[PDB]
RNA sequence: UGGCCGUUUUCGUUGU
């Protein structure tokens, strides 16, 4: 849905880094690189930012009842 | 015997915590032209059972 | 119910009389029964659900 | 729906004293300690040192069930010393070791940066 | 007797070398500082109103994980023990967020930075949310679209990582010893030989490999622990270490007081 | 008058989220209550690879 | 005394259980009640 | 007893400052149900905060 | 002022 706050396994806060990851991906850097420049070495964190799916944009694409 | 041990903190970090929605149903019912059933807060004196 | 009291216990199907026994009570938290891992065979049971 | 209070893993009820001692009458100079609100974090540390002492014959503990926050420690010092004194001696020893480690780390961090 | 040798220091990550202490002690220190470091985090989320696509519980949870600067939490009493009726500013730090989006186009992105401290037992440096930098927007709490408003009245308290994983100041503790397995406490699986399969640890150069003719030492013990700490930022790694040591100390002191008082 | 309530299932808890109130095909009141809650994994769940 | 909200035009109003169930402003036939006023709590856990 | 079915908080105890509802008021030990958890806890009458016309009123309402 | 009442029958899907 949304990038989580704390990595489930370790606890290294990651959510704040999601936007930067998207940004780095924009200019075509390979994913491993981007994960590097964020300083994510333990793959217990690499798994998330590599394989999280953003849905909240999809859920907002519907006009709210307000 | 195919049972698992879960990192308590991993649960507390939002692991496999999911949502559960239940929808209830009801409607006003008609016994005839002049007999219907109305949603309302029933007082104990006016109603029974 | 208090600890150490006697109560029956069972599984379905109850093929052979080693599928019913009388155990003793121990009060605990959480909402599951728990068995010593040895007694699974007489109940022919496993914790896969 | 029947889970224990997560604040109860460390908080103590009033009627139960933090620690409870039980002499072990089946052998000489042996005691059994009934702890409260403790686990490996304290037990392992106490046991390591109390084993390192010279005048301790037998020392051990066990965590009854991880669903309960208390453990039991077996201690049996030689006739030379009563167990209580040996335990408090080990307590002081770790206290001072930790103090020394803290002081050294403080100085090291000061110099490092 | 205990020694210390920091290898690389920083605000968050500490990569040191601890030697000449019982392995029991190093492990118990790791455990206690992972579990028994009092801190501050969001406790009671009171939602005045919400219009987002995220369940109220979902936000209350997301707030539960937000790291709070707790550099002075040691001064804050336990809300369980504080004598005040309801909460007080000496046992509770109040934070409130009220963000909104307007306009029919675009999407707002409420971040942690938008959080605000309303009160707190000042000037104790507690309550402030943590940030890597000043311009670093930080943690993403939600996204808002046209007419969607979010309002909340948070609360924090002093709890411990035992009672929940939000009170954990430690993120990931490395830990090891005997990088060449001198003490042999591990037996190495292999298909041909142990050495040509298993790659070497990063502390490989820090202790000399055993000599081929070297024979076992049955009195050998673990002596040098290399434990690399890290933190979320809610507390400085040095503060983490000192506070863990202090907590363990006072705990043993309590135990000794109980022992002496019992008689 | 007699009670014709629709009590919540006694084995459930949560917060009422979204009440709907419209007419049925036949023009009587016709309600829907979507109660919600979140399920924390605990002892006795099920999981699978 | 019992507010509402439309599902098509999202404009608020009320009714006294006698008006037909329709949106006053756009006439839509799907409505929802609005949040209560008592205070809502979460332990964030 | 006119002191039932009212919003109530806890001023002292392990749940200091939690909104709760009085579900059962047999006597001298009020059974109050909270919101944050899915459970109901007994609690003495003097360890609670009762909503009143203005502000939060202790057990004198 | 105690005392105190919530369908059946089908079919389905699943579970061990
Ligand atoms: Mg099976
Ligand atoms: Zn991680
Ligand atoms: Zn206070
Ligand atoms: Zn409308």
């Amino acid at each position: 849905m949304i990038i989580p706050v704390r990595c489930f396994s370790c606890g290294k806060v990651v959510g704040d880094k999601w936007d930067a990851y998207l940004r780095l991906l924009e200019e075509g850097k390979q994913e491993g690189d981007a994960l590097d420049e964020l300083k994510l070495k333990r793959y217990c964190c690499r798994r998330m930012v590599l394989t999280h799916v953003d849905l909240i944009e999809k859920f907002l694409r519907y006009n709210p009842l307000e | 015997e195919d049972s698992m041990i879960m990192n308590q903190s991993s649960i507390d970090r939002g692991l496999f915590r999911s949502l559960f929605f239940r929808s209830y149903m009801d409607q006003e019912k008609r016994f005839g032209i002049s007999i219907v059933e109305e949603f309302e807060k029933p007082t104990r004196a006016t109603t029974l059972r | 119910l208090m600890d150490d009291d006697p109560v029956l216990f069972n599984r379905q199907p109850s093929l052979h009389k080693m599928s019913m026994m009388a155990h003793r009570v121990k009060v605990m938290p959480y909402s599951t029964f728990r068995l010593n891992l040895s007694v699974t065979s007489p109940y022919n049971a496993d914790f896969d659900g | 729906m029947n889970a224990p209070d997560r604040f109860e893993l460390f908080i103590l009820p009033d009627d139960v004293p933090k620690l409870k001692i039980t002499p072990d009458s089946r052998v000489p100079n042996c005691i059994i300690i009934k702890f409260e609100r403790e686990d490996h974090t304290l037990a392992n540390l106490l046991r390591e040192e109390l084993a390192l002492y010279p005048d301790v014959t037998f020392v051990a503990y066990k965590v009854e069930h991880p669903l309960f926050a208390n453990f039991v420690m077996r201690l049996q010092t030689e006739e030379g010393t009563r167990p209580k004194q040996a335990l408090e001696r080990a307590c002081a020893s770790i206290i001072n070791k930790l103090k020394t480690l803290d002081h050294k780390f403080n100085e090291e961090w000061n110099i490092k940066n | 007797e205990p020694k210390v040798n920091i290898i690389n220091a920083q605000d968050d990550e500490v990569e040191l070398m601890l030697s000449d202490v019982n392995l029991s002690l190093a492990n118990s220190l790791r455990r206690t500082m992972l579990a028994e470091v009092p801190t501050l985090a969001i406790d009671l989320v009171e939602i005045k109103m919400n219009t987002s696509v995220l369940a109220d519980e979902f936000i209350s949870h997301r707030l539960g994980l937000i790291p709070l600067v707790s550099e002075d939490v040691e001064e804050m009493k336990y809300s369980r023990d504080c004598t005040c009726e309801d909460y007080c500013d000496e046992c509770s730090v109040v934070l409130e967020l009220s963000a909104r989006h307007e306009g029919e186009e675009g999407t707002t992105d409420v971040y942690s930075s938008s959080l605000i401290k309303v009160s707190g037992p000042g000037n104790l440096n507690v309550g402030e949310p943590v940030r890597r930098d000043d311009y670093d927007q930080g943690i993403l709490l939600c996204k808002l679209r046209n007419h969607q408003e979010l309002n909340i009245r948070c609360i924090a308290k002093k709890g411990i990582a035992k009672e929940h994983a939000k009170w954990s100041p430690c993120s990931a503790i490395a830990f090891e010893y005997d990088p060449h397995n001198k003490l042999k406490h591990t037996d190495f699986w292999f298909e041909v030989d142990a050495k040509k399969e298993w790659p070497d640890s990063k502390y490989a150069t820090w202790e000399e490999p055993p000599k081929p003719g070297e024979v076992f030492d049955y009195k050998a013990k673990p002596n040098r622990f290399y434990m690399t700490v890290e933190t979320t930022g809610s507390l400085k790694a040095n503060q983490v270490f000192s506070r863990g040591i202090k907590t363990l100390q006072e705990k043993l002191a309590n135990v000794l007081f109980e022992l002496e008082n019992s008689r | 008058k007699r009670d014709a309530s629709t009590p919540l299932r006694s084995t459930e808890n949560g917060i009422v989220d979204q009440v709907l109130l419209t007419t049925n095909q036949e023009g009587l009141k016709f309600v829907k209550v979507r109660m919600r809650t979140t399920k924390v994994p605990q002892i006795g769940d099920k999981f699978a690879s | 005394g019992v507010k509402y909200t439309c599902g098509a035009c999202a404009h608020n109003f009320s009714l006294n259980k006698s008006d037909p169930v329709r949106c006053k402003e756009c006439g839509h036939r799907v409505i929802y009640k609005a949040r209560t006023k008592r205070m809502i709590q979460f332990d964030a856990r | 007893d006119p002191t039932l079915n009212k919003t109530v908080k806890i001023r002292q105890g392990g749940y200091k400052g939690k909104i709760g509802i009085v579900k059962e008021a047999n006597g001298d030990r009020f059974r109050v149900e909270l919101h944050n958890p899915n459970k109901t806890i007994p609690i003495p009458c003097s360890f609670l905060l009762i909503e009143s016309t203005h502000g939060w009123v202790p057990y004198e309402d």
